[PDB]
């Protein structure tokens, strides 16, 4: 017959190839398709959509509802911090949104991220804060000063609740790991701009709601297991 | 599949507000870049087809390790395997699927058998692997008639052969698998997966005849999806997997542990 | 055929699609 | 023989050159859209960071082994452009270096005059030991071969001029972008260079993108009385660009 | 690629010297036989094609030599080994990428599997080797769960089967290798391209179940760039080499010899 | 399926070989290319770039800037030999230089060889020199009456401090090895043709610098690993 | 397609192109 | 991949066989030709050369 | 020859056609 | 080329024809 | 491409004359 050169490679079992195998149920016919709201053709679409960041991750608030929440007051009346969270996708406490666990299954990623917040005050409660990017190549900002040179928005708090801030990308190269080493895309830092006014007879406190998700410019690439999730022993029948 | 372009910004002063929005609504912002910085034009170059379902669920993962221990003393009596087929027992394919509601997809199923030598040699060691749908006769015995395969689809391996590997296609009666399924029997019984997902049993036996060498073959089988089609995304398994066809996640005298991790104070990132 | 790539050979040389490699995007 | 260069309200003369050599056959530019990364406006100074700065001179004697300067760290300390370093997190810059030296027809004596891109330096024992940052971030002082006992020498770099600091025979350094000054012939040595790297902008204090290494491959000789000359150094960024702005690094 | 024909040349008696010129100037005579000598004229016919990049790389050399002693006292709890990929630890190919700054390809890997018995026989032995990108979990034992490979890429070999090979495109996450780095961390730390190349790691183990034969199994991976573009070539390395991303060259003990060979006098060639 | 016919050579592992294996990273997208300056798509590129040759190779010279120029004296009134070196590209001292280290990467070459000098004296000290190039078949020459019936250049060192010579290609065969047995492609040597002659006060000595690499002219084949560099012991990690 | 040789055929297998072979000059 | 069928004679060594094998020496390009006088091309060509027949072989 | 599926290539490689495969409905 | 048969593909593929399969009748 | 033979197939498939086969006469 034909004379033919067997090359190297030939009989190995590689998951990650793409060939052709003999059907096992010949001639078999599936059941049509009908119409299910709903499909996804790419990962992308999830991670455009908003997740909430569990932005209060520490050991009082943990197992529960109030992880995703921080508490803002009327009693301080001064340029304090109110949260702050490293911006790398995949970092603590990003690593468990929608966004952060597909980012998750890939090694690089690139684009920006969007951030929104939502105040849940009265009606009658008022706030004006400060959020801000702090590009990588320097500690994150511990004073307002600091922090708002530079990337930022001024967040009034009025009759709409929520505002979006982008953080852009703004890398070296291209693309960052995932796992990030001794290495950092930035920080989100929030700090009171004013002061949480409220009238007289209102609750002093206040809680406000991070979410995060993707621009158009967010990509993931090569594509790997997850670090997010475990199997230390058999699964029961 | 590209990703658009960063076009320029300049210094706005206006009315319109793209950065305020109301998140009650359930709809996610459309702020971009542009809108919150005065940004840089960038060309953008990036594909976005190593995101698709297909790149994704096209993947060859372990779905079930079958372990066969050749005993030489009832021979014909036992030496066969059988496993109901089903991608709950494995937890990274298993989780990668869970990310939808509805899968539909063609199966590749790739075996890699490997024979443990428990005697001086191997000699010669030939298996067998049929696929059994619901209702048809499951093989009691190492010489059960069944093993005839008259009509049923059975694939041999003997030592020596590249793996062996084969194509199904989409199996359902339904239009889609149902990765969950909020329902019961006709009997108000087995709340789950369990009642939609029955695809019958994969069942094996070592074809060789009586011979003097103790061997155990371990056949593990991977499972890849081609031609892929999801519906209804859903948020990632956060806790270990206790069941196949459960989302049970208590396990006794051990607490709820998922992959948030604390820091001491919020304000230091 | 042919096809372009992220050109290659690429045709079907079983009866039944499910037989088919991965799917064009 | 002669130039004049005029950088930003900069301008540079030298009577005895040997025409000046562009790195690479490439004249710095500022960074294309089609190879961007970072996606805000990048500040661009232009006269105000785009112009000559001298650095500390350094003196050339008989028993002088060699030179060597890191940039943009020598220029760290220089007005407007160092600022913009620090007040970034990412920059990108050509240059155009201008080292002179002059003396008379009674001395002889030759420099290799090399601008190494990504040079990374040897360090001076044996055994898990690196480079440390102090070292290779001497700023406009730059590194002198000196062959005597510093500290936490486990942290220093080789002092093997010779093996070009990183294990290749000098000799081979012609491979770089250099000139010679042979004092016979002149008194000046031109590199104009563009940025190369493998990302389109980066981080000035984590990355010296260029070194420039200054040999003396034949001795200073005279009978004169100046029997040691300086050679001094004027850097000139060209095209510099900044990006993502925040406080000022300490 | 062809190299130009020597053309004739004549007696000349002029005002132009070409011979004469500054090298002070940092660039390299263009002077040809015919400016120096009464030249024949001879048609050379000479390619230059294996001098290219592509052909100079693209030869598979050896980097890794991996190890693996089969224990079979604690059978699953070891058996797996584990390597940070790098083109760094072997002098030759190490060597030849050196020769520029900055270098773009593809890589071919080749795997050459070898089984030293060290009993009576070897059974059916396979392996699995994994690419583990940097951020996947790194397995921690023969069975851990990590080898179900539900999306890394893993490959299989077993006795009797051809030498595994597959491609792997350029990885890095900059436009280029870095061959050299003078730069650091975001700490101060790690001088180096320890900072810039991390590409994960390959990590192998034996597939087959306990058995009764001790084996170790050497892989060789063999390593060929293809579709190669360099930038900024750099003298040779001159002395060996001590370590991995790193230039250093001083050894214990034991003076700086170069290739240079001396001589007693330099009137004598 | 198609009748075959395996053929010998099937299944083997040839390093040197060319043939397509599967991409274990299917559907990856590698970072853009940017512009960097500095290619390099030939190594006969860097072939055709001058490199210093370390012709004072002697034990006291030896691992310093001095085994790189020899030193011309005004006290030797005669027409002395200078120095002298084979002509053979990847002969010591040639070895190590940038065209004897590619070379040592082939077996044959074949070309010209420009090498140049500069001159590093004052710019009051005069010289008249003999560069010449002996073709092989004879001893290499011992007085400068035989070194000038070869090929040579009388170099008048005066205003510019340098000059090429170019040894052309004579040989027998077209191409010649790169590691010669009991064979050369000849030499070259240096005579005093006149005198170094110095005004009062003025160092009497002044340095020589020699450089080669390949003409238009220059062809190297046979790629195999270089005989100039070692590996005795592993790298560490 | 066929190319010439310092006749020859030669066609892409694969789809992603790291798996092509050496590159032309 | 295409279904392909191993017929008898594959895998052996034939050494009059004649098929093409991969290069060890990729891209290398062999010495150019010169003119040579004397080139044969057949072997009959020197049967057809006279050669004196050792007519008168005893052992004397 | 090229046929379509429940499109695939085929053609005889045997001079029998007891050879062949399947039949097509 | 293609023949009939008691239609298939048939090619030789050796320079002598004793290389060559059975006769056609 | 097809040669007649004291018809068959031929087409070189690497990209090195010397890989070649025997020369035509
Ligand atoms: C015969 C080899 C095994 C074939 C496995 C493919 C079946 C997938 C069914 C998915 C339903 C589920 O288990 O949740
Ligand atoms: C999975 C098999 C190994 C793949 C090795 C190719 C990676 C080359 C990275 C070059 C950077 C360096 O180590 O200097």
């Amino acid at each position: 017959g034909l004379p033919v050169f067997i090359t190297p490679g030939s009989g190995q079992f590689l998951t990650t190839d793409d060939f052709q195998s003999p059907c096992a149920l010949p001639w078999y016919h599936p059941t049509k398709e009908i119409s299910i709201p709903g499909e996804v053709k790419n990962l992308v679409e999830i991670c455009q959509v908003d997740s909430l960041v569990p932005i209060n991750n520490t050991d009082t608030y943990i197992n529960s509802e109030n992880m995703y929440s921080v508490v803002l007051q009327s009693s301080i009346n001064a340029p304090d911090k109110i949260f702050s969270i490293r911006t790398d996708v995949a970092s603590q406490p990003l690593a468990t949104t929608l966004i952060g666990e597909i980012s998750s299954y890939f090694t690089h990623w690139t684009g920006s991220l969007r951030f929104s917040f939502m105040f849940c005050g009265t009606a009658n409660t008022t706030v004006k804060l400060l959020l801000a990017y702090t590009p990588p190549g320097i500690a994150e900002p511990t004073t307002r000063k600091d922090a708002m040179l530079g990337t930022h928005v001024i967040w009034d708090v009025g009759l709409q609740s929520t505002i979006s801030m982008v953080v852009p990308w703004i890398s070296a190269s291209h693309y960052r790991n995932t796992s990030p080493g001794r290495s950092t895309s930035g920080y989100i830092t929030c700090w009171y701009q004013t002061r949480l006014v409220i009238p007289p007879q209102t609750p002093p406190t206040a809680r406000l709601l991070c979410f995060v998700s993707g621009c158009k410019d967010f990509c993931l690439r090569m594509a790997r297991d997850t670090n997010l999730h475990l199997q230390s022993g058999a699964i029961a029948q | 599949l590209v990703v658009p372009n960063i076009n320029s910004s300049n210094p706005t002063t206006s009315n319109s507000a793209p950065a305020l929005d109301a998140a009650e609504t359930g709809h996610t912002s459309s702020v971009q870049p542009e809108d919150v910085i005065e940004t840089r034009y960038v060309q953008t170059s990036q594909t976005r087809d190593e995101m698709s379902l297909e790149s994704f669920l096209g993947r060859s993962g372990c779905i079930h390790e079958s372990k066969l221990e050749v005993t030489l003393a009832n021979y014909n009596k036992e030496n066969f395997t059988v496993w109901a087929i089903n991608l709950q027992e494995m937890a990274q394919i298993r989780r990668k699927f869970e990310l939808f509601t509805y899968t539909r997809f063609d199966s590749e199923i790739t075996l890699v058998p490997c024979i443990s030598a428990l005697s001086q040699d191997i000699g010669h060691i030939t298996m067998q692997y049929m696929y059994v749908p619901p209702g048809a006769p499951v093989p009691n015995s190492r010489d059960d008639y069944a093993w005839q395969s008259g009509t049923n689809a059975s694939v041999f391996w003997q030592h020596g052969q590249a793996y062996p590997r084969f194509s199904l296609p989409f199996l359902s009666v339904a239009s889609a698998y149902y990765m969950f399924y909020d329902g019961y029997d006709e009997q108000d019984q087995n709340y789950g997966t369990a009642n939609t997902n029955n695809m019958g049993s994969l069942c094996s036996r070592i074809v060789t005849e009586k011979h003097i060498h103790k061997v155990h073959i371990m056949t593990r089988i991977y499972h890849k999806a081609k031609h892929v089609k999801a519906w209804c995304p859903r948020p990632p398994r956060a806790l270990e997997y206790t069941r196949a066809h459960r989302t049970n996640f208590k396990i006794e005298d051990r607490s709820i542990q998922t992959a948030i991790v604390t820091r001491p104070i919020i304000t230091t990132a | 055929a042919q096809v372009s790539r992220q050109n290659y050979f690429n045709i079907n040389y079983f009866k039944d699609a499910a037989s088919n490699g991965a799917s064009k995007l | 023989r002669i130039i004049q260069i005029t950088r930003g309200d900069s301008t540079i003369t030298s009577q005895d050159v040997a025409n000046a050599i562009v790195a690479y056959g490439v004249w710095p530019h500022y960074l294309s859209s089609k190879d961007a990364s970072a996606i805000d406006k990048p500040s661009q100074p232009d006269t105000s960071s785009n112009r000559f700065y001298t650095l500390r001179s350094v003196t050339w004697s008989s028993s002088s082994k060699g030179w060597w300067w890191k940039l943009p760290d020598a220029l760290k300390d220089m007005g407007i452009f160092g600022e913009n370093m620090f007040y970034h997190y990412l920059g990108r810059s050509g240059y155009t270096i201008h080292v002179q030296c002059n003396a008379s027809k009674f001395h002889q004596g030759t420099l290799i005059v090399a601008l190494i891109p990504e040079h990374q330096i040897a360090s001076a024992l044996h055994g898990n030991v690196n480079v440390g940052y102090n070292y290779t971030h001497p700023g406009e002082t730059g590194r002198e071969v000196k062959a005597e006992t510093r500290l936490n020498p486990d942290l220093q770099p080789t002092e093997e001029y010779w093996l070009n600091f990183d294990g290749t025979l000098l000799g081979n350094i012609t491979i770089f972008p250099h000139q010679f000054i042979n004092l016979r012939s002149n008194n000046s040595a031109t590199i104009i260079a563009p940025y190369v790297n493998a990302v389109p902008m980066d981080s000035m204090r984590s990355h010296n993108n260029w070194s420039l290494v200054i040999i003396p491959i034949c001795p200073l000789e005279t009978s004169s009385a100046i029997n040691t000359i300086p050679i001094t150094i004027s850097i000139s960024p060209m095209c510099a660009e900044f990006s993502g702005a925040r406080a000022k690094r300490q």
